[PDB]
RNA sequence: AGGAGGUGCAUGGCCGCCGUCAGCUCGUACCGUGAGGCGUCCACUUAAGUGUGGUAACGAGCGAGACCCGCGCCCCCAGUUGCCAGUCCCUCCCGCUCGGGAGGAGGCACUCUGGGGGGACUGCCGGCGAUAAGCCGGAGGAAGGGGCGGGCGACGGUAGGUCAGUAUGCCCCGAAACCCCCGGGCUACACGCGCGCUACAAUGGGCGGGACAAUGGGACCCGACCUCGAAAGGGGAAGGGAAUCCCCUAAACCCGCCCUCAGUUCGGAUCGCGGGCUGCAACUCGCCCGCGUGAAGCUGGAAUCCCUAGUACCCGCGUGUCAUCAUCGCGC
């Protein structure tokens, strides 16, 4: 089963199937990703799911675009959609929207364009 | 501001006064009717007109 | 298992200490007198710096497949000071990794695809993934969860 | 490099326009079009009166047929002259007309109102005329006359209203004329009809 | 001896097509046109504001 | 097995649209297969220039934009089909480039 | 790297950071109980629309707020005892991982010095650093005069957290002593109403002045 | 003829500001002898001369808004954009032979892209508001109270600036005030001064590895890739006139380790040598590579600017001028 999730410019395509429990981002294990803070948010959603479903399926997600943290956000975003699609269980959906509404909603924030008069510093950054 | 534009307020009077029987409190029902009964090509003003004719109907039966 | 299943920080050191055995790779006479990059201001602190570099280079051949001189130069390039002006990104030197590539090819671990770069031999693949499986069999003990 | 062709043809397109405006100023240079065929380049000139563009026996256009092929380097140009359907709907043509009238020394108010009434009588919906420069003294002045309906800003004003600017010479200097014309056919977004 | 030296580079190399200035000549795929000139002719190019 | 790749460039989306309608309505009349019209990423050209003609005053700039739309249509090699494409009336704004690939 | 993956997996049972589940922590002061967030979270970094709501700071976790206060300490109007407190070198802003690591180490330092949950030490420090009076100018006919004023609890939280961060950053500035040590020491001093906590001292100062401007 | 020769208080357009401001006006009626007044005023609301209710006025025009562009959710169509989606088939590497990974076929899953349409309309509920206009609250929904960000900015003034870009009245020269060339200058210097970069270091400095963009741009061009030089760069050259080739990697961040707080293991100005690069030539008047060199500065009084959500801060990249040259301007 496929699932998509966008963030900033990060886009994540996840495929999940019956399996041991291995979770692979870009073909790399979920447990040895060097950014620890990003690893925590990557591993946040499935914790509420329970180890049964953690060990009942295998998940592989490929991300591209944005930064590492945007990539982690997109990965978690797509993860929640994929897993709730597999279960089709309302109770877990309630658990997610209790913990975080963006799990099945997403953050539509995007960068504002920079404007003249010191364009580099930002849309709202001006001289003295 | 959310003040309804003047010429929408004007144009909504005639649809009421000419087909009072063809409109109800339902927004979607009135939406198609105002879509056909005019030549509006902007969907946004179409929604505005539908909203105000809906409000006009809603205040009709009240008195 | 594969290199993808282990951290690179430990794997590069393991590969460096393993390749230190084979005499195909050797720092030339000018090696201890040249810093590791144009973007770098100071000489390497350690003297094993040569054998890590190859241990890095070969690693990318396992990942990025056929890659030539200039893209590798770009990857190792870094941020350098420019006086009062802010820092800027520059490219690593050429010969430093070029001779490393020649040494790796002569060792038979890698081969060349002209017009595209250099790819990794099945011998090099088997060597790297044997090191990786050694490391993973190790790591599964200190970290049980990697058994999954 | 297709983008190196699009703007190339474009910028060529208006160089001839300005050249003709320099040349056919007296005949009411109205508008230009160009179409490409294997035979060559067919140029279509809408003018207020093709009689003067013809000149005498077509000699004038013959001259125009030469330099166009040489100055602009267009392959086998063939020139076709046509009359503007309603010059009173063309802001550029009316602007040139009024500038010419002032260039005859006619009183500015008189010419302005006469031209305005003429254009409105031709079925236009709204006309604006602005005259700038030395009109009655050493210090410059700006005067406006408007009639009918005319949106001035926003997208519709950019598309529905014809604009035209003209420069008129005199002994005392130059005078600028802005002309805006709203043809009868156009409809504003604000206009809603009932059936 | 009264001919200007051909200049392949420098500001003297380029020249605005319309008004004949040596100043800022924009060359987005080669217009060869002055900055002041571009404003009066952009809508005629088909360019549009957004 | 031989196909014709056709690329149509147009600044006007609609001038493109009716020409695409012409070439697509050629297909079913000719009874020759036709892969759907592929819309390439529309190419945007941006140019910015300061409004002031002189140096004085604040800084204000104008950003002009050219959107040129690119579309691809790939069709089979049918002599009767391709004989009717040069008879298509094309507007001046639109341009057509055809390659014949195997 | 064993500590890294360890700390990664140990909070698998829903724990703040890596350790110190918050059921033990207790809010003694009645005022900040309905305003301090103690919900169970693994990673305290929402990126959420807390800014875009009137009271979106109620739902932000306390440690997240602490990291946020640490985020923005260098270079401004304030010159504590004639010091342009400025982080030219690798400023914490736009780098949340660095502050995350620093507060991680500060939590450990608090824990081993106190031998208890660092989070409860933070709660006590904030409770003991919160001012109770301020002043404001009120006029009538143009004659200004200062008037004593009470403070809304959320503002008390804000100023207490910012003052703790201020003291930590000032202490580490220009000094051999690292930043995490400065922060942990500031927290410890604040927890027990020690007058050398910059936060607690400034709390005493603001609670004065208003004392005499009633 | 020409003049970057004067005249912007001789002009035209064009630009800055007033000001994205809520404003400016007319037809008719009415009041006043008259300059003029009413409309355009009064209570509430608006982002608003936006509307609501009262008025000696009724309508209209310009402006506002509507208009148009990009983003955010969904439906359809579209496939040389994407994929062990699933994928039998073939090959290779590891291994505990279970399984793990890569390449070709493969079809459209899905991404991406561009055409059409829906979705958000105070839409519904509660309160406030006179029961009007409208406001607040609540639900649901990707998105609510002009959804968000933009473009379009009047009547008039600023004798503001622009005639040194164009056109341009008057006046001056007209072998000069016209044209071409050489050389220098347009940098020169005790400083007052606006706006920027760096430093004043634990945050750091140094060594390896790990995860990350898009704007764009590319034919006397982007150039992979091969070879050599520590490098600047040099010889060759695939692909590409552009979803197909290249610029191309991110940096900020973390991981394992060394230096451990000092004007110094910070900082590099300044100074010499050699080497490299563009241009005919770069002392005046370019950049880079290595060595030696190490300047002040250890937080800066008065004063004062900016910002309100992907916003401020930090970090880098593309792009105009360009053969090189930015701490330059615009954009990502």
């Amino acid at each position: 089963i496929q699932t998509t999730g966008k963030r900033k410019t990060a886009i994540a395509r996840a495929v999940i199937r019956e399996g041991k429990g291995r979770v692979r981002i870009n073909g790399k294990p979920v447990e040895i990703i060097e950014p620890e803070i990003a690893r925590f948010t990557i591993l946040e959603p499935l914790i509420l799911a329970g180890e049964e479903i953690w060990n009942s399926v295998d998940i592989d997600v490929k991300v591209e675009g944005g930064g590492f943290m945007g990539q982690a956000e997109a990965a978690r975003m797509a993860i929640a959609r994929a897993l709730v699609e597999w279960t089709g269980d309302m109770s877990l959906k309630e658990k997610f929207m209790k913990y975080d509404r963006t799990m099945l909603v997403g953050d539509p924030r995007r960068t504002e364009p920079h404007k003249p008069n010191r364009s580099t510093k930002g849309p709202r950054a001006k001289r003295q | 501001g959310k003040i309804r534009q003047g010429f929408i307020k004007r144009v909504a009077r005639e649809l009421v006064n000419k087909y009072p029987n063809e409109f109800t409190t339902d927004f979607e029902h009135n939406k198609k009717k105002v879509q056909e009964l005019t030549n509006v090509t902007s969907k946004k003003i179409r929604n505005r007109i539908a909203g105000y004719v809906t409000k006009l109907v809603r205040m009709k039966m009240e008195g | 298992a594969t290199v993808y299943d282990v951290p690179g920080d430990l794997l590069v050191e393991r590969v460096a200490q393993r390749l230190k055995e084979i005499p195909e790779i050797k720092p030339p006479e000018w090696a201890p007198f040249v810093k590791t990059g144009r973007h770098k201001e100071r000489l390497p602190e350690q003297e094993d710096w040569w054998y890590y570099r190859v241990a890095s280079i070969l690693r990318r051949v396992y990942l990025d497949g056929p890659v030539g001189i200039e893209r590798l130069r770009t990857y190792y390039g870094g941020r350098k000071n420019r006086g009062h002006a802010p820092e800027k990104f520059y490219k690593a030197g050429g010969s430093i990794i070029r001779k490393a590539l020649q040494q790796l090819e002569a060792a038979g671990f890698v081969e060349k695809v002209p017009g595209k770069g250099r790819v990794i031999t099945p011998k090099g693949r088997s060597f790297l993934d044997k090191i990786a499986t050694e490391l993973k069999k190790e790591l599964e003990e200190i970290i049980p969860e990697l058994k999954k | 490099a297709i983008e190196r062709y699009f703007i190339r043809e474009a910028v060529r397109e208006m160089l001839i326009d300005e050249f003709l405006e320099k040349e056919l100023r007296r005949a009411g240079y109205g508008g230009l079009d160009i179409k490409k065929t294997p035979l060559g380049t067919k140029v279509i000139i809408f003018a207020a009166n093709p009689g003067y563009v013809i000149g005498r026996g077509g000699r004038r256009i013959r001259e125009l047929t030469r330099i166009l092929e040489k100055q602009f380097g267009l392959e086998n140009p063939q020139i076709e002259v046509e009359e503007i359907k309603n010059p009173y709907l063309n802001a550029k043509v009316q602007a040139v007309r009024l500038a010419q009238a002032l260039e005859r020394g006619i009183h500015f108010r008189r010419a302005a109102y006469a031209a305005l009434r003429a254009i409105m009588n031709n079925g236009a919906r709204g006309v604006e005329i602005r005259l700038s420069g030395k009109l009655t003294g050493e210090r410059a002045k700006s005067i406006r006359f408007y009639q009918g309906y005319l949106a001035k800003v926003g997208n519709p004003a950019e598309t529905l209203v014809s604009k035209g600017y003209a420069q008129a010479l005199l002994k005392l200097g130059v005078i600028g004329v802005k002309v805006a014309i709203m043809p009868p056919g156009a409809r504003l977004p604000d206009e809603i009809e009932i059936i | 001896y009264n001919k200007r030296k051909p200049r392949k580079f420098g500001k003297g190399a380029r020249r605005c097509i319309r008004c004949g200035q040596y100043g800022p000549i924009i060359r987005i795929q080669g217009l060869m046109l002055c900055r002041h000139c571009f404003r009066e002719v952009a809508p005629k190019l088909g360019f549009r504001k957004y | 097995m031989q196909k014709a790749r056709i690329k149509i460039a147009s600044t006007n989306v609609r001038s493109l649209d009716e020409v695409a309608n012409q070439i697509k309505q050629i297909a079913e009349r000719t009874g020759v297969r036709m892969s759907g019209p592929i819309p390439l990423p529309t190419k945007r050209i941006r140019i910015t220039t300061r409004k002031s003609p002189d140096g004085e005053g604040s800084a204000t700039f104008d950003r002009w934009e050219l959107r040129v739309h690119k579309r691809l249509i790939d069709i089979e090699a049918d002599e009767r089909a391709m004989r009717q494409i040069m008879r298509i009336r094309v507007p001046e704004d639109v341009t057509i480039e055809i390659e014949l690939i195997s | 790297a064993k500590p890294l993956n360890e700390r990664f997996f140990i909070p698998h049972e829903i724990k703040v950071m890596g350790r110190w589940s918050t059921e033990d922590v207790e809010v003694r002061d009645p005022s900040l109980k309905p305003y301090i967030n103690l919900e169970p979270r693994l990673l305290p970094h929402t990126h959420g629309r807390h800014a875009k709501k009137h009271f979106g700071k109620a739902n932000v976790h306390i440690v997240e707020r602490l990291i946020n206060k640490i985020m923005r300490s260098g270079g401004s109007h304030y010159k504590v005892a004639g010091h342009f407190m400025r982080r030219e070198h690798r400023s914490l802003n736009s780098k949340k991982v660095k502050a995350y690591e620093v507060v991680k180490e500060a939590f450990k330092i608090i824990e081993q010095r106190t031998g208890k949950n660092p989070i409860q030490v933070l709660v006590w420090a904030i409770e003991n650093a919160a001012p109770r009076e301020d002043t404001t100018s009120v006029m009538f006919g143009g004659i200004r005069y200062h008037v004593a004023v009470d403070i809304s609890p959320m503002r008390r939280l804000d100023v207490a957290l910012r003052n703790i961060a201020l003291g930590a950053s000032a202490k580490c500035y220009r000094n051999k002593m690292s930043f995490a040590e400065a922060l942990a020491e500031e927290i410890i001093l604040a927890a027990n109403k020690d007058p050398k906590s910059y936060a607690y001292s400034k709390k005493l100062e603001i609670e004065r002045i208003a004392e005499s401007s009633r």
